[PDB]
């Protein structure tokens, strides 16, 4: 079993695990896993903490030939409809030789007690697209089993964690909303068509 | 019964389920997921929208259409014996398919409403679009429903008015006026529903 | 600012305080005048009379439309979700009291009118018993204006 | 497990999850409406009944 | 602090306080009214008698207003959730024990309407079946009080 | 840019179009063939008078096929969820107007036969009654169109 | 510390408490009252011996009074939700046997005093035979009370 | 690109082509077959006559077989959710549609027939009410075979 | 440390061992009820044989009592999840054998009652009868405690 | 390689191309067996005729077992999710396309043999309605050997 | 390692082996009590013989009671769900089985016993045909027992 | 490498092939020995005759007990779940077939034995109806076979 990336401060503050971490450019795509997880040597330069903020900076000098870093971005707010501090990973930057590249994370997202996990977080739509893109890109990324907490942790494991979107999805509700809706009018038609009614006699 | 018996089973073990998980999500601490807000969100406000307008128009139609034949059933029964019925008890009929203009009439203006976004996250979408969305559906769903019960209502009165005109001609001039109160239901319904509608906007 | 789909609870208000009172007008109404249809073949002086049973289910129709349109003027994209569910309270409280009401004007509208066909005297205690029916209209109007209004 | 790692749910996980609900009761419910009319169904020997 | 979504509870409670009550007491009247009609025909002095089960269901929509007013004036924008519990429970232990003191009045009213006509030495003893009836909906209001002020 | 899924809504109202409008003319020919079968054993001639509501069935089905027709051709890929939505609702409401007229058109042909059988003079007034009938049907077709077209 | 949600589990067993215990109560009284309503035609004298299912109804609803007042004065925001489970568990098992006691009330309280009626003896067997409906609500009351106590 | 699990829609349309289809044609010859044999047992001569409402039923179930083997051939591994929709929506429509068609034939083949052997005048009016049913498998498979091939 | 929601389905265990004996106990009463008020008339020095059926409804009511009261004096709010199914397993195995135990006791005790008076020697047979009902209340209390013990 | 749950699918189809062309055939065996058992009775004879129905309703469970069989040779842990959707579309085919065969065997069997009991000339139109009944099974058959094949 | 609530199952399984059994019993019981009951009037040398089916549902529940204790017994926190599984399974294999034996025991035993009465030589028959009931719980409990142990 | 949640399938095929066989043999079983105890009256000594329905309803209880523990001897902890899913298939295969043959069997076995009563050549054609009933069982069998070991 691989142990988690973990940022301290006095304590642990950030936990992130994967099964599989991977990313390409020009969409030549390298391994990065075992370059990560378990690495008592991984450089973490530039990562940073606080209640409300997290930037977990990962560095690497082989990727491409040069020096690249990552910096997975997540913001904690308490919202007032709820009534909890949710948290999201808004954003991935990777930051070059000269340039930098990011992706619109979104989904990611939970209360800050739970860790949040999905199967996939990646650029491609067999593997669900989560890292949206509003401009095209040299880069992509690919998470599997991805999991992470950044806030609220408490030892070197993580808390209970709320899937992506295990039980229902958005298509799947206006599917069902619809279908639902026209096998209610089915049934009221189908109603008065099984009502249809025939004589046993005839006049004289 | 036993068709109904089927269907009945289906309602009650819905709600029996919905009460397993509601008790389940709450327990088990997961209450946080099922919040009504991503429901209400990532529902595209143009389902909400599409489906008030086709309510709008069908549970009118299925008002007027039952208030059709509820009361077309009387005058021809009745007709047998006074065939004088078929002329003047003949407007419970057009009070029908007025549920339904007051139908197409709420329908059509809910029609010209909606517009594209040209947008796909909640906060691109924004309040207006929401806000419009539901609406829409409250609008054409209040004068869908309110006019089905309408014509329901105007039908079986007026049923009643016709199959007292084959008793005495007399009778269906006074009686007719059941007909204006049932027929008010619906109009009531359209007002509400332009009320409703008269905020809107899309895109 | 407040949630984006905070304005639903309200217009779900607006609809239910004219759906569920049409509902009760309608059935009221219909009720009624199948009672007055069938009292006025064998008694056609007493339909002036027996006309009042119609008017109070008009009157559920008219508290289910009052708080529909004080809710539907107070509805906005801004509104705030303590509102919005003051007006879908509202908008049940009057449109299943008042289909509640419209159960009752219906019941007795029939029934009553059948009798006084048979019995002229009902006439004064099928008022008194109707009043006690379209009152709870009112007792859910006097709700939603209170909670709508808040 | 020793870091507490997730239940490991699938991607569309809510896809198959709607595709064996709604297949078990569409089934169910077809075998549940036949098995009914079949038990409640009427096999009208009443000339046998009366001798 | 409070949960924005939280007032929500509190409001079905005053709705529900007054809309089950509302169908009680409209049922009550309504199964009344149409035994008094039925039994008006043939003893028409009966009627100012043989009215008290609409009354009594009248009593028991005042049962539902009580409480629905009393969590109305009682809700706040950021309403505590333990608050908005307590309403929610009021609103239910009012709103639905009315509801079975209209069923049981409903009931008693009918048949005992037709048992008085038939016997008059019934009505004195109704009208104790009657109160017994109509307590229900005041054991809901106990209930809804103290759970509204606690 | 459209999500994969989005097609699959105007592909349920192309469906729903055919279908509950087949539905309901199937209810309304059924009835109306039932009335003919009855009618034609005393007056065997008065079968291509009475005909009628049985055509006009039909022609409600032919208001379903043009509305699915009508969004079947208008079906892509690549289509938005606005268009996709707008051709559902025209789907529903063809439908659902569909089942609606159709069923009148049965229940008013089952009558209107075997009333024309015993008094001729009703074979106009059967058929007015029908015509709204199909009004109804074509107030399903109009929004059709128009959605379609939007 | 304790989770938001706790209290609901507490309110809804004192709601419920009373609920169910209305709803067998209410049972209870309006077939008892049907029963006596009848047989009092005949019967002019029975009737004060006769109401004693329909206090026995009444007696229900007050052991639903008793454990709904217990549970609520024993509510707070801060509440262990162990605490709320065990007055859920009251709640529930007082206002269910009291739907079950009520039952039996009912259908006890209707023969019973028909048969006493036709037979005067029967009075004392109606007796021991309610006293084991009745029963029913009293171990609903003694559960509920070691669960709200625990 | 197409997702995983995409040819589930389509085949869904194949099955339901078939099936539903098969139902209306199971009822449309149940229906008839019964009121052909009781026909029969009177009027012999009828037999060969009298089975075209059964024709017309087979006919519905080939209408279904028609776009049923046309999905069929059209699946494959890894397809467009675009198609798979669009098959889905044609298997539907004819099947959903086949039913329609199956009550009509039924019902009018029933009500036809043995109203047939009191009037053989009947018979022509009958076979022209069973092609206004039939004709609704047509309009079906009209949509079906346009939906499929988008 | 164990779940806090643990709780929960150990106090379901107590409230479902109370109400379904309850619920047996009340229809085991009800249907003797009716039996023996019926019974009575022919016959009326049968009552004080005829009541033992309805005491074997009370021991229904009893055995759901010895486990509820079990259950709940073994609760405690660090009570292992383990546990907690147990007694949700009591409460069930003796609730519903009661209610199965009540059903038999209900059909039994009013027939054989209606029997014996037409014929005194079924009394013995009755009784013995109602043995193997009323043990069905023992087996759901063995299992009961055999769960809730260990 | 493949995913998970890959046969679960299939396995609903193999299940399904059995247990619906089962309940089909019997229905089918059910129905026109009892008919042939009342017209036994009359006609002595008759009796080795009038199995063809039950022989036809055989053959619909035959048609279940073949793709069944089929379809359960066809399955294993690494099959495409295509053939597994393919295939359950494949025994709902059958499956549901064989009740409604079966269906329609049990009635026109029925109807058909007692028809016969009265005029044995029936027996030949009986058989060409029992044809068009069984095809519906060789239609599901069609489509779900594409459905298993491809 | 297993889940916290990995004994849900098996306990489940506890109870379902004797709540099923019980109800299976109970309705054994209940037909087969009301048919002794019926026929003791006109046969009483019969009732000693006549009591056997009522034995027969005693022993159904018997065999849920021994598979609900050996999975009692068997049950513990530490089970792995593999053994949880096998013992729900062994407890609805039992469980249901023996439902349907008690449906079955409880049929005959009626229809059984009003032969006998009219026919004593039945007796030797009905036997035999209960013995084929009775054999499905015993089938049940063969399989449970071999599901509750590995 | 397998997952858990997994073996339940398996267990559930298990129980399943058992179950529904049961209520097979029990609908067989209940309904023909129905039939058996009428016919007996006037006619005992087609008593050993009529008995062959409810060995037949045996058959079935067999095939599932089979089926049943095959499934009981194939499970394992940490079973591959392809196979899990085919034992599911399997036990639900054989044992809805197994009901759809209990149900013809015991409808066939009933009517049979009745007409048997006046017509002793029936017989034959019994005979041959319970082996076209039976064999449902026998193919939901063999398929089952296939399927637990596939």
């Amino acid at each position: 079993i691989h142990p988690p990336v973990s940022y301290n401060d006095t304590a642990p503050r950030i936990l992130f695990w994967a099964q599989n971490f991977s990313v390409a450019y020009k969409d030549e795509w390298k391994d990065l896993t075992s370059l990560t997880f378990g690495v008592e040597n991984l450089n973490l330069t530039g990562s940073f903490w606080n209640d409300s903020f997290a930037m977990l900076s990962l560095t690497y000098e082989p990727l491409f030939g040069a020096t690249v870093t990552f910096k997975f971005i997540l913001a904690s707010r308490f919202y007032p409809v709820s009534a909890r501090y949710w948290f999201t990973m808004e954003r991935l930057e990777i930051h070059s030789n000269g340039s930098v590249a990011h992706f619109n994370v979104s989904q990611v997202t939970g209360p800050s007690i739970y860790s949040f996990h999905c199967e996939y977080v990646s650029s491609l739509s067999k593997k669900g697209s989560l890292l949206v893109t509003n401009v095209p890109s040299l880069w992509q990324m690919t998470l599997h089993n991805f999991q992470i907490q950044a806030f609220n942790v408490t030892g070197e494991q993580f808390s209970y964690a709320s899937d992506c979107a295990g039980f229902f999805s958005p298509g799947i509700w206006m599917g069902l909303l619809t279908t639902l809706f026209m096998l209610f009018i089915f049934t009221y038609g189908l109603h008065m068509i099984l009502s249809l009614k025939t004589m046993d006699r005839f006049d004289d | 019964t036993g068709l109904e018996l089927l269907y009945l089973g289906i309602f009650v073990a819905f709600w029996a389920c919905m009460i397993v998980v509601g008790i389940c999500y709450t327990i088990f601490d997961l209450g946080f997921r099922f919040d009504v807000a991503w429901f209400l969100t990532e529902t595209s406000p143009f389902m909400w929208s599409n489906l008030g307008i086709g309510l709008a128009i069908s549970l009118s139609v299925v008002g007027a259409a039952w208030g059709i034949y509820i009361t077309g059933s009387s005058i021809i029964g009745g007709g047998v014996k006074a065939p004088r019925i078929k002329t003047k008890n003949l407007v419970s009929i057009i009070f029908c398919e007025a549920v339904a203009i007051y139908g197409i009439i709420m329908a059509i203006v809910i029609s010209n409403m909606a517009e594209p976004f040209s947008a796909t996250d909640p906060k691109a979408i924004g309040h207006r679009n929401y806000h419009a969305g539901y609406s829409m559906f409250g609008a054409g769903l209040t004068v869908g429903l309110s006019n089905l019960f309408c014509g329901v209502c105007v039908g079986i009165v007026g049923s009643g008015a016709a199959l007292a005109d084959a008793q005495n001609p007399s009778l269906f001039v006074k009686i007719l006026i059941v007909e204006i109160f049932g027929s008010a239901i619906g109009l009531f319904g359209v007002i509400v529903a332009i009320l409703q509608t008269s905020r809107v906007k899309m895109g | 600012n407040n949630p984006e789909y905070s304005s639903f609870f309200g217009v779900m208000g607006a609809s239910s305080a004219m759906v569920f009172s049409a509902m009760g007008a309608a059935y009221g109404t219909a009720k009624s005048g199948t009672g007055i249809a069938a009292m006025s073949v064998m008694r056609p002086e007493l339909i002036m009379k027996s006309i009042i049973p119609v008017v109070m289910a008009g009157i559920i129709a008219i508290y289910g439309l009052v708080v529909a349109v004080l809710i539907a003027n107070s509805l906005t994209d801004g509104i705030t979700l303590y509102r919005s569910f003051l007006q879908l309270g509202a908008g049940l409280s009057v449109g299943l009291s008042g289909l509640a009401a419209g159960f009752a004007i219906g019941i007795v509208g029939d029934a009553g009118v059948r009798g006084t066909a048979q019995q002229p005297r009902l006439f004064v205690g099928m008022i008194l018993i109707l009043i006690f029916a379209e009152v709870l209209g009112l007792y859910g109007l006097i709700v939603a204006l209170i909670l709508s209004t808040k | 497990s020793p870091y507490n790692l997730a239940y490991k749910y699938n991607l569309e996980y809510s896809v198959v999850f709607n595709l064996v609900l709604w297949i078990m009761t569409g089934l169910a419910l077809a075998v549940i409406i036949t098995s009914y009319n079949i038990w409640n169904m009427d096999p009208g020997y009443d000339s046998i009944i009366y001798r």
